[PDB]
């Protein structure tokens, strides 16, 4: 949604010169982005949103 | 400031790698500082070399 997201606002992708496929970056760490960039705001803001929306999941799912 | 950047390329860079730049001031020409630079990457092999022409900030010389 967020790889959409890039292609549907004007000039998102300069912003996001290192992409934004997280699946990669965790599936395999030698792929990762450095750490520097990813504190960037554009990239870090919406992440950190899917982090507390996890969170939820881990919670609801474990509860049933 | 910088006034002339030159940069050798010793050997190529592959995506995602991490370059590790050491910087040096090495010398002057009349108020000019040389920078000198070494690129190299994980498996410690040069990279990137090169001279920086950068003056000195605004100087004013005041006599006792």
């Amino acid at each position: 949604t967020l790889s959409e997201l890039i292609r549907t606002t004007l000039d998102a992708e300069k912003v996001f010169t290192q992409g934004l496929n997280i699946l990669e970056w965790l599936e395999n760490p030698s792929n990762t982005p450095d750490k520097d960039y990813l504190l960037s705001i554009p990239i870090s803001c919406p992440l950190i949103g899917v982090i507390q929306l996890a969170h939820y999941v881990v919670t609801a799912k474990l509860l049933g | 400031r910088v006034r002339g950047y030159t940069c050798q390329f010793v050997d190529m860079v592959l995506p995602n790698t991490a370059l590790k730049t050491s910087i040096q001031h090495v010398g002057m020409i009349n108020g000019r500082k040389l920078i000198k630079f070494e690129t190299r990457n994980e498996d410690d092999v040069v990279v990137l070399t090169g001279e920086a022409e950068i003056e000195q900030p605004v100087t004013t010389f005041v006599f006792t």
